[PDB]
């Protein structure tokens, strides 16, 4: 996933 | 013709005495961080202009919360940025770790210390008497420090105070609606949410100040006290108004719009109606009885008053007969 992040 | 002009009594020239880069927020450079450091573990929460995260700084094996900022105007990023680093190792003062940005879409977002919250509709029904006691005294100690460097919260309500009651640990969070407090600035009173309204922003009363803050915590205060949420339950802002009325009475209201020559919109003449000023003891019943008590009405009474210059400040409020039996 979200806005570049990993979950 | 106008209202009569107000300033804050306490820290009233702190941004006025400060270099242009402390308050000027809109020529901050904001400094970011490694996005990837951070790796996403839940949702906590999801407005329109936020989406909030618990999340894990893999460089530590820390958790962390991720606020990703979505604003109407991007002025708005660089504000809350801004108030964070300036407020940034006050006391019970949330902590900015980092800001990192989607490298893609550019969107910016906040990393914060992480306070292992409960939900104050679970918590706060188990708090005793000292547990509010020692923790209005923290909320104060946030206050009192945001106000000393300029800084008015204008969102101090429950979802914005996380509890790790575990370590007795309290972070005063959200400053997204926080602002520099510039003496004679007219702000926008479409500010917090309807039941911590003040009265200044019920009667578009905008030249407002840190009081606004003592009156909200009233409203937590009362809240917490007289298990009764919200305590001043208004269907809307002009219904709030009344809500508060019926307590403080409709004189003293009148005494407040006449000493700051305040027009009262035509909405209120017909729903105000005529109100005694209330005794706090007909809020007590069985089952808040064990957290009221004569300093608890006597500090409430002291912060619940139309007039935002009669309003406590945080460190009058501090030094209250109710906080006695308060570490420091
Ligand atoms: N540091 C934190 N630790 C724990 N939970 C947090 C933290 N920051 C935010 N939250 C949670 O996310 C919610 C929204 O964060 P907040 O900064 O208030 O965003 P908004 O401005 O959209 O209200 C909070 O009400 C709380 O439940
Ligand atoms: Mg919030
Ligand atoms: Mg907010
Ligand atoms: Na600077």
């Amino acid at each position: 996933a979200l806005y570049g992040f990993k979950w | 013709s106008g209202p009569v002009p107000s300033r804050a009594r306490v820290y009233t020239d702190v941004n006025t005495h400060r270099p242009r880069e402390y308050w000027d927020y809109e020529s901050h450079v904001v400094e970011w961080g490694n996005q990837d450091d951070y790796q996403l573990v839940r949702k906590l929460g999801r407005g329109k202009y936020s989406e909030v995260f618990e999340a894990i700084n893999i460089t530590n094996n820390e958790k962390v919360v991720v606020k990703i900022l979505k604003p109407v105007k991007k002025k708005k990023i660089k504000r809350e940025i801004k108030i964070l680093e300036n407020l940034r190792g006050g006391p019970n003062i949330i902590t900015l770790a980092d800001i990192v940005k989607d490298p893609v879409s550019r969107t910016p977002a906040l990393v914060f210390e992480h306070v292992n919250n409960t939900d104050f509709k679970q918590l706060y029904q188990t708090l005793t008497d000292y547990d509010i006691r020692f923790y209005m005294y923290e909320i104060l100690k946030a206050l009192d420090y945001c106000h000393s460097m300029g800084i008015m919260h204008r969102d101090v309500k429950p979802h914005n105070v996380m509890i790790d009651h575990e370590h007795r640990k309290l972070r005063l969070i959200d400053w997204g609606l926080a602002e520099f407090y510039h003496p004679g600035q007219e702000y926008n009173v479409r500010v917090a949410s309807r039941y911590f309204k003040g009265p200044e922003l019920l009667v578009d009363y905008q030249m407002y100040d840190y009081s606004l803050d003592m009156w909200s915590l009233g409203c937590m205060l009362a809240s917490m006290i007289f298990r009764k949420e919200p305590f001043f339950h208004g269907h809307d802002n002009y219904d709030q108004l009344v809500r508060i009325a019926k307590v403080l009475g409709t004189e003293d209201l009148y005494d407040y719009i006449d000493k700051y020559n305040i027009e009262l919109d035509p909405r209120f003449n017909d729903i105000l109606g005529r109100h005694s000023r209330k005794r706090w003891e007909r809020f007590v019943h069985s089952e808040n009885q064990h957290l009221v008590s004569p300093e608890a009405l006597d500090f409430l009474d002291k912060l619940l008053r139309y007039d935002h210059q009669s309003r406590l400040t945080a460190r009058e409020a501090m030094e209250h007969p109710y906080f006695y039996t308060v570490v420091k």
